[PDB]
RNA sequence: GAGCUGUAAGUAAGCUUUGAUCCAGAGAUUUCCGAAUGGGGAAACCCAGCAUGAGUUAUGUCAUGUUAUCGAUAUGUGAAUACAUAGCAUAUCAGAAGGCACACCCGGAGAACUGAAACAUCUUAGUACCCGGAGGAAGAGAAAGAAAAUUCGAUUCCCUUAGUAGCGGCGAGCGAAACGGGAAGAGCCCAAACCAACAAGCUUGCUUGUUGGGGUUGUAGGACACUCUAUACGGAGUUACAAAGGACGACAUUAGACGAAUCAUCUGGAAAGAUGAAUCAAAGAAGGUAAUAAUCCUGUAGUCGAAAAUGUUGUCUCUCUUGAGUGGAUCCUGAGUACGACGGAGCACGUGAAAUUCCGUCGGAAUCUGGGAGGACCAUCUCCUAAGGCUAAAUACUCUCUAGUGACCGAUAGUGAACCAGUACCGUGAGGGAAAGGUGAAAAGCACCCCGGAAGGGGAGUGAAAUAGAACCUGAAACCGUGUGCU
RNA sequence: UGAGUAGCGAAAGACGGGUGAGAAUCCCGUCCACCGAUUGACUAAGGUUUCCAGAGGAAGGCUCGUCCGCUCUGGGUUAGUCGGGUCCUAAGCUGAGGCCGACAGGCGUAGGCGAUGGAUAACAGGUUGAUAUUCCUGUACCACCUAUAAUCGUUUUAAUCG
RNA sequence: UAGAUAGAAAAUAGGUGCCCGUACCGCAAACCGACACAGGUAGUCAAGAUGAGAAUUCUAAGGUGAGCGAGCGAACUCUCGU
């Protein structure tokens, strides 16, 4: 996917539209990603499980990768990504500024 | 153990390594049966090591012909 | 090939009583004979084998959900040692 | 599996026809005769048709 | 190029930027049964020989290789029976076997219901089934052709001729071909005469046989005799015309890479919708994304890309290879053949006036001043030159792979089978043969409390919705209940 | 719908004590009754895990169910001598060559296969929840192998094998 | 016997001896009968009293009380006694 673990992304669709956060996990086979503070779910945790304490646990749920957009390193605006070849190595380029993302 | 190390080993060393790996795998299987093996991935590791050793031995005895 | 003849030890109540009697129970390759079992045990555990009894166990029907099948057939040997001992643990 | 050893002459199929033109299957068999001829330079009793024997074209020995 | 150890969640233990998983080419491994092939056998099992090796004091035990049958080619031995012929023994062979794509092709054998308003000739039909043989196509094929002129010039296939000409208890029905227009096109090799070498009979006359050369036809050709032409100059070729290779190059297939352009607000759980204002387009195909997106993702147009294997091609190489004319003295030009009679069959053609073509049985030519055909037959004329062989393409079909298409189905439809289906189940067996899809955007799959043994439920919570809570979208009718206005 | 209807598949139970949320139906006890050339004990086919232990009660069980030939979890079958193979053959099957036959294939010789028959060395006792002529104890037998051997042989042999 | 070959072994001691089956039901609720079905299913053993007996009745060894019950004690049907 064009989004990668550790990237800083902006949510462009969903309840969290407009939020920014770090990509902390990707699910390539589902085309989904997990972004900090985005798409919080409240799951019912039984205290009877291997974890003694239980209740309602709040954690991020995966979001579809097409709902997050990379932020341009220069302008900090959401941008699509192209690829250049520098000394035979692929480099992700922001299509707004033209700068290497990483 | 990987194919490069196996290809540095000599034929006699390949055979001895196969013997020792088989003995190791056998002890691992016995520990697993008796319930004393927590690190179960060693079994697969050793099985694939044996497979690689036999691959390389066969390659050598093929290129000889 | 001895490590292939012997597959694993059998640990059950009857097998433990046998071990008290100096009889060790193993699952073995379904194709081998009593003599091969004896030689494999003697080579692996450096013991003297007094005798080997052997038996076959049919595949047993087993169910998991809506899927019907069978367990593997088994060949079980009981090796009575003449001299020495085997420590499985 | 009976045919002329020399020419391959064998039976064929056709019809017996009545005056009312009713049809029933029949065969025309070859006029095969068991004779001793030279096969691979050695005598051998084989089936040969009378026509293959005609005019002494097959040597009986 | 960052995750990964399948369905398949879980736990555990782990792997991985020193490049996992994953994708493509190549290779290694590949138990047992099965043609199954050491022998046997009620498939997936049992029991051996031989050689070599492991183990044991030794036996027992084990490992690897090999050992079926037939065929062919060699070697040895060799009965009745003398010579040697059965036979026997050994060695070699990528020799055969068996399967299937319920298709297409060729051949052997070959129904019946049915139609004829009955039924026997006839029809169904040379169909179904069975059997053998294939090939990627098969079959056919370079005139003993079609014809009747200004003749054409192998075969196959399409249109037409034409439901014509004919056939037919002249019933039911069956039903051409030539001409003309098209697709595709390609032509060759033997037998014989004759020459040379070799071997047998030993006229040791010159007869027979093998090999090579020569030769291939209707405008008659060839041998033979003579005259030119050349020793690969030229020409041809592994699709026939003889048959194996090699080098280099190109293209294609089997992974991939790059690939333009959108923001804001409103409603809403969510925007792609609406509104406003923009942008790309060789890209407005399509799918996905929390509703309907050219500009969010995967893509699309366009361009690029291969270590390796495979396929098709081009040039070199390689291999093979003479080509014409004149003459009419002699010679050759396919024999138990053509053909005839009887009995059958095939020809659209049912025996008919029945040519043309095949099978069985019996008889049986001619030899270029020859032989066959023009629908009995004869003459004339005209056209061909049988009784040997090969041959691509245009045609047929689809188990299969790749990319696509549909005024085709949308869960009683569409495959029998959207789902763990040729399953469950039924049958001794051949065989017959189902039912069964949908939570939600996300599992956020209901912590906790309460009644209850549990099941089940009431709250609470998640969620837009639980009135979406597990065959969980919607949820008709039959049918079953509770309450009630009028009766 | 028929309808809370027919039926619930040969029979003798009673009570006490347990267990349990729940008991005519499960466990234990006493008494009673039934078969007893047998409803008892083996065992060949056939079945194929139904066997044992622990747990369960949705469905199955013609009621109930705490129970079960059901569900879940884990177990259980031990052989030189028992039966079969490494022995034999009957009927039958198969069948190298072979004979016959449109094809397919049919028949058949040698030779194989093939028990329902022939041959063939182990018995008593003890033992588990579940195996026992199989495990254990005691005491045997059979085939074979190795070493030492009273004795006999030593190339027409003469001991020995056949 | 044809054949074979220096060597043979009464005894003593020691050792070796594979594969398949083996659970359980098996006149039955586990087999053939769609069923936890009054049917069918080869062979073996089979005590006492009585008796000719493997008949008869009652018992032994051993096993079993049968997978709906509780009442009532009409017609009628069935099985049985007078
Ligand atoms: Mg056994
Ligand atoms: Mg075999
Ligand atoms: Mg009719
Ligand atoms: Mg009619
Ligand atoms: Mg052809
Ligand atoms: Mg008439
Ligand atoms: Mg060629
Ligand atoms: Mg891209
Ligand atoms: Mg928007
Ligand atoms: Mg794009
Ligand atoms: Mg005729
Ligand atoms: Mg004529
Ligand atoms: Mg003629
Ligand atoms: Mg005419
Ligand atoms: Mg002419
Ligand atoms: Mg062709
Ligand atoms: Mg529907
Ligand atoms: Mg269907
Ligand atoms: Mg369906
Ligand atoms: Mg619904
Ligand atoms: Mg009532
Ligand atoms: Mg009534
Ligand atoms: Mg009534
Ligand atoms: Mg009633
Ligand atoms: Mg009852
Ligand atoms: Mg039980
Ligand atoms: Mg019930
Ligand atoms: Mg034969
Ligand atoms: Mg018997
Ligand atoms: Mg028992
Ligand atoms: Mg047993
Ligand atoms: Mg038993
Ligand atoms: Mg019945
Ligand atoms: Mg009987
Ligand atoms: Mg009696």
């Amino acid at each position: 996917m064009h989004i990668k673990k550790g990237d800083n992304v902006k949510v462009i669709a969903g309840k969290d539209k407009g939020k920014e956060g770090k990509v902390i996990a990707t699910l390539p086979k589902k085309d989904r990603v997990v972004v900090e503070g985005v798409n919080i779910m409240k799951k019912h945790q039984k205290p009877t499980q291997l974890n003694p304490e239980g209740g309602i646990l709040e954690t991020e749920a995966a979001i579809h990768v097409s709902n997050v957009q990379l932020l341009d390193p220069k302008t900090n605006e959401p941008t699509r990504v192209g690829y250049k070849f520098v000394d035979g190595k692929k480099v992700r380029i922001a299509k707004k500024s033209g700068e290497e993302i990483k | 153990m990987k194919a490069k190390e196996i290809r540095d080993l000599t034929t006699s060393e390949i055979e001895e390594q196969i013997k020792s790996s088989k003995e190791e795998l056998f002890n691992l299987r016995f520990q697993l049966a008796t319930g004393q093996l927590e690190e179960t991935a060693r079994i697969r590791t050793v099985r694939k090591t044996i497979a690689r050793l036999k691959t390389v031995a066969r390659e050598r005895e093929i290129e000889q012909s | 090939e001895a490590r292939d003849i012997l597959k694993r030890p059998v640990i059950t109540e009857k097998s433990s009583e046998a071990m008290a009697e100096d009889k060790y129970t193993f699952d073995v390759d379904t194709r081998v004979n009593k003599t091969q079992v004896k030689m494999a045990v003697e080579e692996i555990f450096n013991v003297k084998v007094a005798s080997v009894n052997i038996m076959n166990y049919k595949p047993k029907k087993k169910r998991m959900g809506r899927y019907q099948g069978y367990t593997n057939k088994r060949r079980k040997a009981i090796v009575t040692l003449k001299e020495g001992s085997i420590d499985l643990f | 599996g009976k045919q002329c050893f020399v020419t391959g002459r064998k039976a064929s199929t056709g019809n017996r026809r009545s005056h009312a033109l009713n049809s029933t299957k029949r065969r025309w068999n070859a006029n095969l005769q068991k004779v001793r001829i030279l096969v691979d330079g050695k005598p051998k009793k084989v089936w040969v048709s009378a026509r293959a024997l005609k005019s002494g074209k097959v040597t009986r020995v």
